């Protein structure tokens, strides 16, 4: 826009950043409720009647629709830690997300 | 009546029919415009084009070359057309004069819309202009200069002309290297005008004068896997076999057994001719291999356990420039190796250029066929100078065969202004009319190569104009401090093939789309 | 005498302030991603896909740029990939400011030839100066080596990991390469094998081959 | 090997300014413009990485007066120190390719007068 | 103020020299010129990295400065 | 716009003003070969100039002290 | 830069801005285009036009007359408009000399686009042509002649000068009688320049050398 | 001195352009009868015009072609007026049609 002319948006700066945090907390949230032995499950319904009732984090960021690009690393970090270990494919999720946040809180304050 | 302006109209839905006034309307303000378009590339300062396509692609070129820039636009006026392949034309007959012909055609044009205005006949105008023509030629033809006997004078001439090819171009900048380039480059061919021995790679990175002219050769091909890297004393088999899966001509041939060992037997034999004619290569006693064709996996193994460097998929142009440049014969058989001429270079190594490596045939035997390697921060800068070498490089070509030359710097064509003014003067009726508007567009060009620079191409055109009048013939503009000078000694001089080509293509053009009293355009297809 | 040359025309001035603008804009735009305290850009492609990156060629190329003088920027950050493959960002941001110069400069009533040879006496000079700064460097001096990587890896996400991957990437080089002949470098002969999972910790310099193709015999894999 | 984190860069202007001086002309205003112009590296080196930019660049400008023509921008210090301490060196043929390619560039780009759409 | 702006700033300058002509009728031109001059310098100083408030105070230094020289240099009909 | 060359122009006649203190040299728009302009009768008012560069300057103030913009920016009719 | 060649356009949309050359190139070729219009109506062999309005009524008029021409058509180039209203005032200042201003401005357009191609800054254009009016000034004034006093003398210019005005227009068929119906028509009023006593009522049929005063 | 001169030469020529024009929408050689009037009037002989009767040069004292000081001297003022304010402009902001 304007002096580039570049065919596309572009978001510069705090702004940006604010995105891939939300991003991060959204993915996040999703699995937040699937944690530790008082976590639940969730359906997962996919436009057909096809149902996926799961706890696996990874199962869930996996068959979700995802098109932010820091959601979509998120979810391809919860696939690594399931090929990778097995187990923990929601803590780490969580911790990505929270990492994300308290440093995006950092860099408002010009760290 | 009219064609068109009449009770009924005699034409399908979408047709036309431009009459008189309105044909020469269209047709002068096309080719005008065409003119103005491609003028303020003319001369030492001229300034470059942006050709923006608006295809899939959006190519995106950077040039000085009037022929590219007409060739790479859309037109839809008829005479701006006949301008297009007219500029089109003086590059396939010249290199140079593509810009010179157009604004020569454009201000004639002009001249003759001025002239119509005064009520003159589009016959009597075209008349005159032959006339003027003629007296033209005779001016050039006369004034111009032959040294092609005295080798060193010659050498000055092609030095000179390549600078005055290469100054209106980007390199400008490192006019004096391209230069030596260019002549070097013509002289490897020995007067042969093969321009298609002169390749030239584009290779991005480096500045513009890490551009060199290889004393050697250069193939953008691969040798093979198991096979040598250097060769000292390279004997060289140039070859247009196929050596890939070579099957016998006849086609109805099929492989029809009864056992899977026959198949095998069949097999082995194949193999077993492919090695015969691998070992008939050999009997020629060599070391480098090339081939038009592919070379497969078998023929490969089999060079590389001979010692033998085989270099694959070269092309025609490739072949055609290695028996150039090492005096080989491209050969298809070989059942008398004392009749096929082997190619010899003192060293076949690979070189580093850029990114990417390349075959390097030094000490080579002839010469006759040339590589250079042109360097630049922009494909854009880079296709500019692969243009403008090539514009050079026909030049001195087309002066190697005919070393006629005439001095430029708007010498000549105030000299064939001055002989149409006194042509004109003499002449009674409205055809001196008309020659006195030719010898204004003559005028007209170096006024535009002032222009370009930022003189004062009134005051500038005024002086050249009396220096001609008064007898000086070689005076011409001096553009480094903007002035007139002597062409011969500044060293301002132009191939009279490339002059006389521009003359008369302009003034042929421009009487051919004089003569149109009427355009009638038929319903387009798209 | 009196005035000079009227100029009739406007339009070269404006396509030569537009070229300056375009080229300063793309200038600007990647400025961020310079230095070891500069940051990375997100591109997505039209078809999705997705590239981090701070590398200004890289930067350039990926963003479909539409004008020609911010094209002719892209092609002049890629020839510096070639020629050198490190100061692709350097390089625009030199032109951008090189352009926004010549932009106060024909205001001022100068002429662009004037101004582009000057340039060439300015860089003349320039490489002059730069060659009288630079110090001579035995390819034996593996600490200089060492600096060199590690000021390259500096300014990009792979800095943490610095330690662990500037020894590899000389040692990649040392090891394809006759350092008491060589004039140059052929970085096909070094192979690069990005296989997904570990961490940049996990990075490997393998003196002998390495492949993806799958082994085909069940029970023989050593 | 050249020194880092924006010394070449500083040099070149200063020495291009003091070139400039004497071209006394209108290419010694060019000069000065390009000297200026190289003088941006620093500028942004110094800006992102958290520093003042005017004072940044005016203490690198006079440290390279004065003869340290080794001294940078020490991000880690976060301010101008001999860059060859924090041991940021770089090859002259980076800083070299990228003054000759950018130089041709402008040039390049300098010599168009219009815009055609083909 | 014929002419049909849409861009905010360039209304600011139709008002600017609107302003120029209320006050004196004349200078109507060059308010907008020097304007357009003195936000051209201060593209380059924001560049540099200067805080534009710290722009607008050092113009406004210097135009005091000016002030005072033109009282200095008049002279009188 | 006299189609004299700026810079060339401009620095002749700041040296000469700063050489010989003369604050009545500037650009010979008519071509009358004197650059005084005390000499030509080319006059402007003290609050002519000074309401140019107060105007001028406040308004670049007002101008540079904005950073953020919202439009309706709906492309209605 | 340039107002509307910008990165942001700086205007409503609907607007625009010609540069320089662009400029230049509308108001020569509008004004040239408005001259050779209205020429071919200049002098005794000059031709009419037909005014086929458009409107609903569809009037249509037969003129030579450059002022009436001009009114009467659809200008949208801004240097045309500015010929227009010329030839519009001079149709009220004087009766004469509509066709003859707008062809000597296209004209003198004409030669100016041809400096500018030259080169040459239309301020010493401007400048020259102030000068060139100035010396044509004084040799008209140098080259007029003054008759009033002889009142013979002055009845023959009157002629003479009625003759001239009807020779261009339709009534040259019938100049001699229309000419002596314009001077008795001018001397009746006895000195006034009253125009509005002079009523003229149109009849339809008969010969137009039935006309009379 | 200078373009001026040239400007001048340019103003004369639409002076002369008129006659011409005259004599084109006649039929006449306009170039050969405004080439007799030019010198004429150079030669001395102010009262050279054209003759349309039957297409040439003759004396409009005795012809009987005069016209009105006024309308004249109006038409060549007003004209030179308006070429000089066409002249002057160098951009046109056009807005909005209603
Ligand atoms: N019985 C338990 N008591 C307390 N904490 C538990 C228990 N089981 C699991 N947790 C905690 O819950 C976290 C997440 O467990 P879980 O959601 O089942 O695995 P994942 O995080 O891979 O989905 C673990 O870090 C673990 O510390
Ligand atoms: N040093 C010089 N002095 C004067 N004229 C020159 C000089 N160098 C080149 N020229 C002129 O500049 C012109 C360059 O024309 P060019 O752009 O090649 O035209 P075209 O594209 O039609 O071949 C030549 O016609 C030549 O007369
Ligand atoms: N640790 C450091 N401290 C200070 N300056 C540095 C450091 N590392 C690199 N630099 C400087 O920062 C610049 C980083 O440039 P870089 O973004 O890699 O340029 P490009 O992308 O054009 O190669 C280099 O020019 C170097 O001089
Ligand atoms: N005869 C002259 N000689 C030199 N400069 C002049 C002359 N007349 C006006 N100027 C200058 O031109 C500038 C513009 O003045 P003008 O266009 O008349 O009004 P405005 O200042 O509103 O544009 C003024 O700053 C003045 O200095
Ligand atoms: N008998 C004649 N011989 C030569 N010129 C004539 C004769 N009668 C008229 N004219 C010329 O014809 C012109 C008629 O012009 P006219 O169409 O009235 O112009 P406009 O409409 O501008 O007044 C006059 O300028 C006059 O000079
Ligand atoms: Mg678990
Ligand atoms: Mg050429
Ligand atoms: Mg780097
Ligand atoms: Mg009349």
């Amino acid at each position: 826009e304007g002096p580039l002319s570049v065919f596309g948006d572009r978001s510069t700066g705090e702004t940006i950043r604010s995105q891939n945090v939300m991003a991060a907390a959204s993915i996040a949230n999703i699995v937040k409720s699937s944690l530790g032995p008082v976590g639940l499950d969730k359906m997962l319904v996919d436009d057909i009647g096809d149902v996926t009732i799961t706890n696996d984090g990874a199962t869930i960021l996996k068959l979700l629709e995802v098109e932010h690009p820091a959601a979509k690393v998120l979810c391809e970090l919860a696939d690594l830690q399931d090929k990778e270990v097995g187990d923990g494919t929601t803590s780490v999720v969580i911790i990505a997300a929270e990492l994300l946040k308290n440093a995006d809180e950092l860099v408002k304050q010009k760290i | 009546a009219s064609l068109s302006l009449a009770p009924v109209n005699i034409f399908k839905a979408g047709a036309d029919e431009e009459r008189a006034e309105t044909a020469r309307l269209t047709s002068f303000i096309g080719a005008i415009a065409i003119g103005d378009l491609v003028k303020s590339t003319l001369g030492p300062k001229g300034m470059d084009k942006i050709l923006l396509s608006s295809g899939r692609d959006a190519s995106l070129m950077v040039t000085n070359d009037g022929a590219t820039i007409l060739k790479n636009i859309g037109v839809d006026n008829p005479a701006a057309k006949v301008l297009v392949d007219m500029s089109r034309v003086q590059d396939d007959e010249v290199g140079d004069g593509t810009t010179s012909v157009t604004v020569l055609a454009a201000e004639l044009l002009r001249e003759a819309e001025s002239l119509i205005a005064k009520k003159i006949h589009p016959q009597t105008i075209i008349a005159g202009w032959r006339e003027a023509t003629k007296a033209a030629r005779e001016a050039l033809l006369s004034s111009a200069v032959d040294h092609g006997s005295d080798e060193v004078k010659f050498r000055q001439d092609l030095m000179n002309i390549a600078g005055t090819t290469l100054s209106s171009k980007l390199l400008t900048h490192h006019k004096d290297h391209f230069t030596k380039l260019a002549v070097e480059a013509v002289l490897r061919l020995k007067g042969s005008g093969n321009l298609e021995a002169i390749h030239i790679i584009k290779k991005l990175g480096g500045s513009l004068a890490d551009s060199y002219l290889d004393e050697g050769f250069l193939l953008d091909k691969k040798i093979g896997v198991n096979q040598p890297k250097r060769i000292e004393n390279a004997k060289i088999l140039i070859a247009n076999t196929g050596m890939d899966t070579d099957k016998i001509k006849i086609f109805g041939s099929r492989v029809r057994v009864d056992s899977t060992a026959k198949v095998a037997e069949i097999e082995h034999a194949e193999k077993e001719k492919m090695k015969e004619k691998v070992e008939r290569i050999l009997k020629h006693g060599i070391n480098c291999f090339i081939n038009r064709q592919l070379i497969y996996n078998y023929p490969e193994q089999l060079f590389g356990a001979a010692g033998v460097m085989a270099i694959e998929h070269a092309d025609f142009a490739g072949v055609e420039r290695l028996a150039l440049v090492t005096g080989g014969e491209i050969a298809s058989t070989f059942d008398h190796p004392e009749l096929v001429k082997l190619g010899s270079c003192k060293l076949i190594e690979e070189v580093m250029i850029g990114e990417d490596k390349l075959i390097h045939f030094s000490g080579v035997a002839l010469g006759e066929a040339c590589t250079i390697v042109l360097r630049g921060a922009t494909q854009q800068i880079l296709d500019e100078a692969e243009r403008s070498l090539h514009d050079a490089l026909c030049v001195l070509a087309q002066t190697v065969k005919d070393s006629r030359t005439v001095y430029g710097g708007g010498c000549s064509e105030m000299l064939m202004a001055h002989a149409v003014t006194q042509l004109a003067n003499r002449t009674p009726g409205k055809e001196a009319v008309a020659m006195e508007s030719y010898a204004k567009a003559l005028r007209m060009l170096p006024t535009i190569i002032a222009d370009n620079a930022g003189y004062d191409s009134a005051d500038l055109v005024a002086q050249l104009r009396a220096a001609h009048s008064e007898g000086n013939t070689t005076a011409g503009l001096d553009m480094r401090e903007g002035t007139i000078g002597d062409m011969a000694i500044l060293g301002i001089t132009e191939s009279f093939q490339v002059k006389r080509q521009v003359l008369l293509s302009a003034a042929e053009a421009a009487e051919v789309i004089l003569r149109v009293d009427n355009i009638i355009k038929a319903a387009p297809r798209k | 005498r009196g005035k000079g040359a009227y100029q009739d025309r406007d339009k070269p001035a404006q396509i030569r302030f537009s070229n300056i603008s375009a080229a300063k804009a793309v200038a600007d735009a990647i400025r961020t991603s310079l230095g070891p305290k500069g940051m990375d850009k997100m591109i997505q492609d039209g078809k999705g896909d997705v590239t981090i990156t701070n590398d200004g060629a890289t930067i350039l190329k990926q963003m479909q740029v539409l004008h020609p003088a911010a094209r002719m920027l892209v092609e002049l950050s890629k020839a510096q990939d070639i020629e050198a493959g490190d100061g692709t960002t350097s390089v625009v941001i030199i032109a951008g400011s090189l352009l926004d110069s010549c932009t106060k400069l024909l205001q001022k009533g100068i002429h662009p030839t004037i101004i582009s040879e000057s340039f060439q006496k300015a860089l003349e000079k320039g490489i002059e100066i730069l060659t009288d700064m630079s110090r001579p460097v035995e390819l034996s001096d593996r600490e200089t080596l060492l600096n060199s990587a590690t000021t390259s890896l500096n300014s990009k996400v792979v800095s943490q990991y610095s330690s662990l991957l500037s020894p590899m990437s000389v040692n990649a080089v040392m090891k394809v390469i006759d350092p008491a002949t060589a004039t140059s470098v052929d970085l096909r002969d070094i192979k690069i094998v990005k296989k997904l999972g570990g961490t940049i910790d996990d990075c490997e310099l393998v003196e002998g081959l390495v492949l993806t193709q799958k082994v085909s015999n069940s029970g023989i894999t050593r | 090997l050249i020194a880092g984190g924006g010394a070449p860069e500083i040099e070149l202007a200063l020495r291009l300014t003091e070139y400039s001086r004497t071209l006394s002309g209108m290419e010694s205003y060019c000069v000065r413009a390009f000297a200026d112009a190289m003088e941006v590296i620093p500028s942004t080196l110094a800006e992102n990485a958290g520093l003042n930019p005017i004072s940044t660049v005016t203490e690198l400008r006079n440290r390279h007066a004065q003869g340290e023509k080794t001294a940078g921008i020490n991000v880690r210090k976060g301010g101008i120190s001999n860059i060859l301490e924090e041991l940021v060196v770089q090859p002259l043929l980076v800083s070299v390719s990228a003054l000759t390619l950018a130089t041709e560039t402008v040039r390049s780009i300098l010599k168009i007068d219009d815009v055609v759409n083909t | 103020s014929m002419m049909d702006v849409d861009h905010q700033i360039a209304k600011l300058m139709v008002e600017l020299s609107k302003s120029q002509d209320d006050e004196i009728g004349d200078g109507t031109t060059g308010v907008v010129v020097l304007a357009g001059a003195l936000l051209e310098e201060a593209e380059q100083l924001l560049d540099r990295g200067i805080h534009p408030i710290r722009i607008a105070d050092g113009y406004e230094q210097a135009a005091r400065v000016a002030i005072e020289h033109l009282d200095k240099i008049s002279d009188s009909v | 716009n006299s189609g004299m060359n700026p810079i060339q122009t401009m620095t002749e006649v700041r040296a000469r003003q700063v050489k010989e203190m003369n604050p009545a040299l500037g650009i010979d728009c008519l071509h009358k070969g004197t650059n005084d302009m005390k000499q030509q009768h080319v006059i402007e008012t003290l609050i002519g100039k000074k309401q140019q560069i107060s105007l001028a300057t406040q308004m670049v103030r007002m101008i540079l002290k904005i950073d953020d913009i919202r439009k309706p920016g709906e492309s209605e009719e």
